[PDB]
């Protein structure tokens, strides 16, 4: 809300949004048979903390 | 087995092979030269396409 409290009162509800930044980090497995491998439990850890969060 | 060729000094083995009418033709290339480990690729010509591996 601009409550333009000037010489002119303009009250405008101006709706705005926000969302944080977010990133995709990617693991891949392959075999040289010519077939990508599968069946993995793949754990990405927030090791920015100093620890595997 | 419909062909067996050897890589020349351009390193090209050229196979003249038939096209089936609309049927996809998986061909296995077993390539070897003694003094180097045997290697395999299987590429499929979906009709007439020049499959270079």
């Amino acid at each position: 809300s601009l409550s333009v409290q000037g010489t002119t009162s303009e009250s405008a509800s101006v709706n705005v949004q926000y969302v944080p930044l977010t990133s995709t980090i990617t693991a891949t497995v392959v075999n040289q048979e010519g077939s990508p491998l599968a069946g993995a439990t793949v754990q990405l850890y927030n090791t920015t903390s100093g620890s595997n969060t | 087995l419909v062909a067996t060729q050897t890589t020349n000094s351009q390193g090209v083995a050229t196979f003249t092979v038939l096209s089936f009418p609309g049927v996809t033709q998986t061909f296995k290339l077993v390539a070897s030269l003694q003094g180097y480990a045997a290697s395999t690729a299987s590429v499929s010509i979906t009709g007439q396409q020049n499959a270079s591996v």
